[PDB]
């Protein structure tokens, strides 16, 4: 069966016909125990000195509002001028949502500009089971890319969900599960998150947040010794 | 001349100027990713030096990439004069439509580059995701040829580093695991005889 032909005939995207969507649940439980309380800060990131965000992060998840998500938007001009390398830990990771257009190229420049190399290309494949173009596009675009970068010395690289309703820009929460299952460290930063993305074990910073609770000293206190090097997947260290 | 055509050769040394101009170029190059490799590979410089630019005036390049060739392929694509305008993902399934360093890989990528200004192509007919079953090793799916034919029907196309299973109507396949030289287009046959009177690339 040729699913490309079928999509041309019926409008059903080939990904509509992918099936299947011990236990890694103890791991999810250990992640849940070591998670810091959610912390969040409203900040207009264009006008913001990100150096105030401390300590340096083990994971950064970067979700700038691209113009192409809407059919304040950030261009790739704005994005690559962010000083991400000033808040990343010497060994750390980035997950950068790049869209489906020029972001697949300009996002790689960003990663390299900030000192990372790409190790994974995670593809969010959007099904249209419920509802069966950029001028330069050759094909209908049915996916977004989240690039994974590393600096310093169980899951697949695909997320499959139904295409969200027009105007809805949320990315699949599955991206958080992939990141947390990597056990990369406990300082996790989500840039351009929203009230609806705030989540235990994460510091969320974005312009549309309606409330803040971030305090750099309080935040750093979660990783003072004996907890400085936890992966986020191990039992807590006992006190008194 | 519509039927399949092919040239067994070393694509490094073949004078591709004898082949004319193509609406579509596709390649699945033997990128030198750091491994032993069951086949022979091309260094980054040999990939860069390939004479892709002479093959098209206006049209599309399809370039399979993996590993660090996702970045190198973009370099080659831009050095050869193309702009990357799309990226096809092949989701690899088994016969039951289930998907087969840090993450396990369920997919392979195909960069789509444009050069010049192609006109009369049917852009937007297909979508950028392929769902299709794995065949032999490093065997890309047949669905790509129907996508390419709907995009540019009846035009001349050329594949680089193809294997015998890759030969198709409207395509000229080059590769070093093909069997000999099968040419039918009279223009191509004439220029080949001129460039290679004794039938050998060196
Ligand atoms: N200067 C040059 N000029 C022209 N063509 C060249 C070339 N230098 C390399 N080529 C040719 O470009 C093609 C590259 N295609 C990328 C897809 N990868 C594989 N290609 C072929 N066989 C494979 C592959 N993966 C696993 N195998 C298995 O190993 C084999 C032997 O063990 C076989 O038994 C398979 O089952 C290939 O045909 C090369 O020969
Ligand atoms: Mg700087």
């Amino acid at each position: 069966n040729d699913y490309c032909q079928h999509f041309v005939d019926t409008g059903h995207r080939p990904q509509n016909f992918i099936r299947d969507v011990e236990l890694i649940r103890l791991k999810d439980e250990l992640i849940a125990k070591s998670n810091t309380p959610p912390m969040y800060l409203q900040a207009d990131i264009e006008a913001f000195d990100i150096r105030e965000l401390t300590p340096k992060f083990d994971v950064i998840l970067l979700e700038p509002p691209l113009e192409e998500y809407y059919r304040k938007c950030w261009t790739w001009d704005d994005i690559m001028k962010l000083e991400i390398d000033e808040i990343a830990a010497p060994r750390s990771f980035i997950f950068l949502w790049c869209g489906s257009g020029e972001g697949l190229d300009l996002g790689r420049v960003c990663l390299r500009k900030w000192g990372y190399r790409r190790c994974e290309d995670i593809c969010w494949i959007k099904t249209n089971k419920n509802n069966p173009l950029d001028p330069k596009a050759v094909f209908q675009r049915t996916k977004e890319h989240c690039l994974m970068g590393i600096k310093g010395t169980v899951d697949i690289d695909l997320i499959i969900t139904e295409e969200p309703e027009i105007g809805n820009i949320e990315k699949p929460v599955e991206i958080f599960h992939i990141i947390e299952h990597f056990c990369l460290g406990r300082r996790r930063l989500h840039l351009f998150g929203r009230d609806s993305t705030i989540r235990p074990g994460w510091l969320t910073v974005g312009p549309t947040l309606t409330n803040s609770n971030y305090n750099a000293e309080t935040y750093a206190s979660y990783f003072s010794a004996p907890n400085s090097y936890l992966t986020g997947c191990t039992e807590e260290i006992e006190r008194l | 001349l519509f039927p399949p055509q092919w040239i067994c050769c070393d694509i490094r040394y073949l004078d591709v100027s004898i082949l004319g101009k193509f609406a579509v170029v596709m390649a699945d190059p033997p990128w030198d990713i750091h491994m032993e490799l069951p086949y022979g590979t091309l260094t980054d410089d040999e990939m860069r030096r390939l004479n892709i630019p002479v093959l098209q005036d206006d049209g599309f390049l399809f370039l399979w990439v993996t590993g660090r060739a996702m970045e190198l392929g973009r370099e080659c694509l831009n050095l050869w004069g193309y702009e990357r305008v799309d990226e096809i993902i092949w989701v690899k399934t088994n016969q039951l439509q289930r998907i087969i360093h840090w993450l396990n890989h369920g997919k392979e990528h195909c960069l789509v580059g444009v050069k010049g200004n192609p006109q009369g192509f049917n852009q937007g007919l297909d979508c950028d995701v392929i769902v299709a079953e794995v065949r032999s090793t490093s065997h890309k799916p047949d669905e790509i040829y129907g996508m390419i034919e709907r995009l540019s029907p009846g035009t001349r196309k050329i594949e680089l580093f193809g294997r015998p299973h890759n030969v198709q109507p409207n395509w000229i396949t080059l590769g070093n695991q093909l069997d000999g030289i099968h040419l039918l287009d009279p223009d191509v046959v004439a220029r080949f005889k001129q460039r290679y009177p004794d039938g050998i690339i060196s």
